[PDB]
Formats: structure tokens, C-alpha cells, sequence
RNA sequence: AUUUGGACAAACUUGGUCAUUUAGAGGAACUAAAAGUCGUAACAAGGUUUCCGUAGGUGAACCUGCGGAAGGAUCAUUAAA
RNA sequence: CCACUCGGCACCUUACGAGAAAUCAAAGUCUUUGGGUUCUGGGGGGAGUAUGGUCGCAAGGCUGAAACUUAAAGGAAUUGACGGAAGGGCACCACCAGGAGUGGAGCCUGCGGCUUAAUUUGACGGGGAAACUCACCAGGUCCAGACACAAUAAGG
RNA sequence: UGAAAUUCUUGGAUUUAUUGAAGACUAACUACUGCGAAAGCAUUUGCCAAGGACGUUUUCAUUAAUCAAGAACGAAAGUUAG
RNA sequence: GAUAGUGGCCUACCAUGGUUUCAACGGGUAACGGGGAAUAAGGGUUCGAUUCCGGAGAGGGAGCCUGAGAAACGGCUACCACAUCCAAGGAAGGCAGCAGGCGCGCAAAUUACCCAAUCCUAAUUCAGGGAGGUAGUGACAAUAAAUAACGAUACAGGGCCCAUUCGGGUCUUGUAAUUGGAAUGAGUACAAUGUAAAUACCUUAACGAGGAACAAUUGGAGGGCAAGUCUGGUGCCAGCAGCCGC
């Protein structure tokens, strides 16, 4: 408690200034000599938690992408998350992702963001922060998408889906029903005012519950690419994703539309 | 002199930690109470 | 022995006043090498010409009238040498 | 307009001299310390607060503490280290004109992860590969240890 | 007004022109200055009563300097009564 | 009038004076006044209950007898406050004198000896004196100054000149709980001196040290400020403490 409570005075002994020099982390800690706080960023140096900046009369500590995250787990034992780290699927650009699990043995998922000495962490802050208002945003619509736990700061740890991608989906029985949804979904989207131009092959994920009851879902994970419909492109936009749909229904599962595919005329009388 | 009615924990935080050893005490002349710091003993096993 | 009247005048009582030693009883407030709770702790930050007198409303704070001070960073541009 | 003279408000040099310095023709003639005279201050808070007096319709003014607390609070001058100012290079590990592409399929190969008894170990390691190289496992084994020193002897 | 909303305007606002009333100020000229014990003082003209400096071959002859006590004045704001 | 005696000292009758910013009057004092004490280049600052002089008081007030002299406390009387004995009727009391006890507090001595000094009192050379002197207790201060001094050896050096080399002596160190012969008081004590009697001092027969114990302590060793670049433990009572602190 005491320690980590210590290792949160120090994280907010950031929120001050610059580049913090060795006295402000000895005394936004308050502890008692020198052996707590000097023996503690050692051990943040040697685990490559903090660097010192010496500027010319100037001693100073650079906090790296290291030493933050364990506040975050900090956090995270605030509320309820995580005890276990580490399985990898996935680095990607702006985060990496990682397969972790809770105390109570669920295994979810940690995407840790890195976008220094301020900017990098913050920027990754408000990218934590702006994807988990877009997924409440999506879920608050009522959108099948995963849902999240929380968003610790820079880091968003969410659930675990049982999917895999459509490239490796031959077919299904069902498919002029999927058509139907993969064009009135696009509809929804531009009912909400948005156009997801990314709508490709590798977006869509699929859970399969049964083979009789026929009760499954879908994921739509494109984040850095939904584009309000008042912007200047996006009727092409809307165009490729309903194309993309018919290409692929045209190229793999061999489907080519009855009823007339919807336009961006068509839903311009929509939201 | 004086009778002794406390011992006392004190404690000096900054930037020195350390914890004082001191004594309330009524005084036999006046009836004042006052605190004061005994010196080198470490269990004040002189003093009850 | 006793006794009248005087001045000297210790003391005593009655009140009323201050100045106190107290005891008790009534209340109020300050503290924790005490321990747990909610409020803004585990929350965001924000204001930033600075003051002086006076008046007002205030709120966790502080602002607005009237008049002074600089204890505030004079460039250029007319002439001179 | 020129020249002089008083009496002002200001200016601008210097330093003879002063001062901690900024600065000062007085803030000079002060350790080489004395022209006359009025008032004020004695580290910082507590505090221009408490109480009393006095003046006033009121608002307030004048006068004015102590307990307690503390090693600094200050005045002037000096330097550049967290200035998130703007301007140039000058680069296909940058952009535009494009070309070949990767990430799309299968497979080869390096890392991470899992698994194990070991998947030896680093961040191409000349680390190309059944033996070796092998640095890792399952086992099975030799060979240890000098000199000193008490015994033990050539029929042992 | 960074931005915007209350108010007024078809009986006419705002603006334009001709007038009239009220009370307050005294710009530019205005500094490279002046006066006043300070606070303070910028339109004309007049009245009253002062004042500094200058000049003096006028007068008195120490009447002086600084001032607890005491006394006048004292921006702005604020109190009472027109 | 009263007094020893002037004097509002008091009384009768008259006046309306007297003091004051050159500080009256009131208030405070952990204020007896002075000779003096401590501390300084000078000028000053602060104490003076305390050995000498003067004042005042004998639990608090008051009053008085005697006497030249007292408003006397080791004289009396009354009140006030304490307090003693008692057969309950009465009767005695003042240590801010010398000792000593309680209380109080940081804070302060013996219920000893003596009139031999120094003086004083009396009817007086002789008697008397806790005045005073003497001794005890006494680290209040103050003076003087034991806890060791010489040798020889070696060994290590250094220096002086002769060194051509040895070695020829002059010193001075260091050690070696190595050795030698000396000196003497602290202490004990015949005696004598001392003194009123003693104790102690000054003398002195006889003992009295290698002193591995006739054993010198108190505060320090970052800086101020002389002294550690040393070792161990600590580093959960510890970077800590006139100041700065690492």
C-alpha cells in the first residue's frame, strides 16, 4: 500500500512541472531520509523506470514508458482488474496487445498505448481515453462490439472474443441474410452519422455459438478510420464499404445482390 | 524539581526523523505543567 | 478595691465595594506517537500589472465603485554634434 | 539677440568625495567621527491584534501590548542552465513524379510465447545444418588430495 | 462581443437636418513650464483681499532658528439635514 | 496649650493659600541607604541581604511602668492570630541571639570546648559574657605545588668533526612492563613545640615505593575550535540534538 501510495505522490509530482529535478521527488514524497527516496530511484534507474537528465547546473529524472504502468496495475488493483501479464497477439501502431488475465483467472486483454517526457505518455493518454469514449459510444448505441473494463490512463484493458477473421471464413449457409446485414449495418452506421471507410475483410470478426440455434454476433473494430458524413469524401467512403462487401460476397462466397445495394443519396434521408 | 505524570513520544519529522524522548512533569514549586527532554537513555529505564 | 470625664487607640460587628486562595457545579472551545468515516483525499486545475486609502456584495476563494503611486521594458520620428 | 546679476522649477556630465549598490552637487565637507534643532527605529511573526484612555451620530482615527513562535526575513547587484520564438540546410534510413514492393495466399528462415526432461544461450551473433562443433537433458562412468605426519615391510 | 443571446423597430428604430431644455466639464493650446504651506489649481471679464521674487544712499535695531503643550487647513471615499 | 525644647505639634479665631511638563500627585519595586563589588583603551553597564557607619523591627497593632536614657519584647498590659500544661477551677507563651527541629525550596554546618586572647559590664585586679575565641562539618572562593629524578647497557637512528672504510670520542632522541644504585613525602609515630586544655601546622628518633596499583580526572577529536585518511557493531531507538549540519 505504502509504496505504491508513494510511487502515486511521485506520478503526481508530474502534473507539475518540466522535467522534475532529484529534490521534487524528494520531498512531493515526503518520506524520511535519504535512504527511501534515493534507494527508490535507483531501483526505477536500474529497472529503467526513470533516466536522469543532467542539464548544466541542473540535475533532472526523465520518466520512460517503464516505470508508469504499474501505477496503472496500481489503478487496476483499485478497480478489480488484472494480476497476471503478458501473452502476445498483436503489436500494433498505436498500441500493442496483449492476452492477460484477473484474479479471477478470466483471461482478457491489455493494450497498452505508446504514441518523451510528457508528450508521449499523454498523447497516449488521451488515445486511451478517446477509444474508450468511442466504445462507449458504440455501446451506448447499442452496437455489437467488445465491451470494456477500463482504460488505465494509457492502458485499455477490455474482454476476450472467441473470433477469427473472415479470410479464413469459407462460407456460411446463410448468406444472403449476411448480405442483407453487411448493407443495412453500413445503413445503421450512417443512420449514427458516421462511415467506417476501413470496412474490409479484417475488420469483421464473427463469434459462433451454435450450428441450430443460430445466435451469434458480430465485431467491427475500426477506430482510427470512422469519418463523420458531413466531411468532404465520404460518399465514396460509404461507396467502398458497400462495395468491398459486394466484391468479396462477388469473389468469395460467390453472391452477387438481388435488391439494389443503398447509396449515400439513399441515406441522406436517414439520421 | 517535579513529579513526573507522563512519558512521552514526540516525534521531530523534518527534515531530521527522529522520535524525542521526553516527560511531562507538574512542578512542586508552582503547580505548572511542563514537558521536558531526558538525554542518552534510549529505554529511559531510570526513569519511571 | 471601686468610680466620672477626656485624649491615645487595639479590635469587633454591620453593610457596600474592589483584589484574591479556593473548592465544587455548569457550560463552552483546542489538541492528538489515538482509531475508524465522508467531502473536492484515490479532484480538476485555475488566477496571475502590482499596491495604498475608502465603500459595497461576497464566496472555498475574491470581485466591483472613486482617487492616488510605480515599488512597470521610450522604439521610431524633428533638431544637435 | 548679446553681456551681467539675483530668486526659482528642472536637466546633463563627471568624482574630488560618499555609498553595500543602484546612485548622490547632496544621500558631500563622517573613525582625521561635534553648526543648531524636532521626530522615528532596534531580527521575523504573533500584531497595528488584545485591553484601557480619548475623539466621533456612525464608519472609524489617535494611543498601543504581552503570552507564545522562529534562523532567518530582507536590500542591491550578478550570471546563464526546463524559454514550447522564427529562419535556413538537405537526406529517397524525408516528402512530391513515379518504379519494385512488404503486410493478402502457401512455404523457408530469425525473435517472442507455450510446452518440456532439454526445446542450451545472446541482441545476425560466420549462430548454416544427424556425430563433432555444443555450450542442454536421461543416464552410466574414470581421476581427484600436494607436502608434512602416526601406524603399517620385501615370509609381503 | 474571442464568440454569441436580452432589450427597440412598419405607430418608422438607428441615422440625417432644424431647433429647445437640463446639468456636468473646461480638450487640443499643455512643456523643454508656472503658482500654492501641502492637499491642490488650466474659458472670458470684473470686484475683493493676499503673496513671492526683484529694486531701493527708506525705517526698526536682535525683534531670531527648531519646536512636546495647543491651533488652522487637509484629495478620494463615507455620515446627517435641504 | 503641650514639650526637654523651637514648630499646625495640637487647640480656638482669622485669612486663601501651598505643589506642578525644570514631571507635582498617584502607581510599581523580586527597593534598607552608603563606604563598596564585578567587568572594561576610554566613556559606561549591572549588583551591594551580607564582616564598617547610619536606620528600622523583635508574630501583628496599640498603650505604658521604671529610669539619665526604652514607647524596651531574653520588661509589663489589652486586643487579634497561633500555640502549651491541666485534677477543668485555672496557669503559662514569644529562637529576624548561640546550637538544634519541622515546613519550604536548586539552595545553606555541631543541641562541642573556653573566657587564655580582644573587649565590655558590676560594689569591681578576682565574678560574668553563645560578645568573642577554639575545634568539628566545609572542593564558597583564594595562595603555594607530589603523582618521579639520574645513570649504565644494548638496539634503532640522527648530527659534530677525523671516514681512506674500519672505528675515535661529543651530544640528543626513541624504545626494550632490560637492569643498577639513589632521593623524598603522603601515611604511621617515641618525643618535643604548640594551645586554657587539646587537634593541626613548623621540627624530629623509628618505619614508610619500582611506584605490573601509595594507579588524575573532566570534557572532546566535521567546521567554528586543538585533536582520526583508525578499527569493529549499527544503519528495525537510527543523518544525529547550543549553530550549520553532512
Amino acid at each position: 500500500t505504502d509504496d505504491f501510495r508513494v510511487l502515486q505522490a511521485v506520478e503526481q509530482g508530474s502534473r507539475s512541472h518540466e522535467v522534475v529535478p532529484t529534490p521534487l521527488i524528494h520531498q512531493i514524497s515526503g518520506m524520511r531520509s535519504q535512504s527511501g527516496t534515493n534507494r527508490a530511484i535507483s531501483d526505477l534507474a536500474k529497472l529503467s523506470l526513470i533516466s536522469k537528465m543532467r542539464n548544466v547546473k541542473y540535475d533532472g529524472y526523465r520518466l520512460t514508458y517503464n516505470g508508469i504502468d504499474y501505477l496503472a496495475l496500481k489503478t487496476m488493483l483499485n478497480r478489480d482488474t488484472v494480476y497476471s501479464v503478458g501473452n502476445t497477439i498483436g503489436v500494433g501502431k498505436e498500441s500493442d496487445i496483449y492476452k492477460v488475465s484477473d484474479k479471477n483467472g478470466n483471461p482478457r486483454v491489455m493494450k497498452i498505448h505508446r504514441l518523451q517526457g510528457a508528450n508521449w505518455m499523454h498523447l497516449s493518454r488521451l488515445a486511451a481515453n478517446k477509444e474508450y469514449q468511442f466504445m462507449s459510444m458504440l455501446y451506448s448505441k447499442g452496437f455489437k462490439v467488445p465491451e470494456p473494463f477500463d482504460n488505465s490512463r494509457h492502458i485499455v484493458v477490455m474482454e476476450l472474443i472467441e473470433g477469427y477473421p473472415m479470410r479464413r471464413l469459407r462460407k456460411h449457409k446463410n448468406i444472403p441474410k449476411l448480405y442483407s446485414d453487411l448493407m443495412c449495418f453500413i445503413v445503421d452506421l450512417a443512420n449514427s452519422g458516421l462511415i467506417h471507410c476501413d470496412f474490409n475483410e479484417f475488420n469483421i470478426m464473427i463469434k459462433d455459438k451454435l450450428e441450430d440455434e443460430n445466435d451469434c454476433g458480430f465485431v467491427v473494430i475500426d477506430f482510427p478510420q470512422c469519418i463523420s458524413i458531413q466531411h468532404q469524401d465520404a460518399d465514396y467512403y460509404f461507396q467502398r464499404d458497400v462495395d468491398c462487401i459486394r466484391r468479396f460476397f462477388k469473389k468469395k462466397l460467390k453472391y452477387e445482390p438481388k435488391p439494389d445495394s443503398s447509396m449515400l443519396d439513399t441515406e441522406g434521408f436517414g439520421d | 524539581k517535579g513529579i513526573v505524570l507522563e512519558k512521552l513520544g514526540i516525534e521531530s519529522k523534518q527534515p531530521n526523523s527522529a522520535i524525542r524522548k521526553c516527560v511531562r512533569v507538574q512542578l512542586i514549586k508552582n503547580g505548572k505543567k511542563v514537558t521536558a527532554f531526558v538525554p542518552n537513555d534510549g529505554c529511559l529505564n531510570f526513569v519511571d
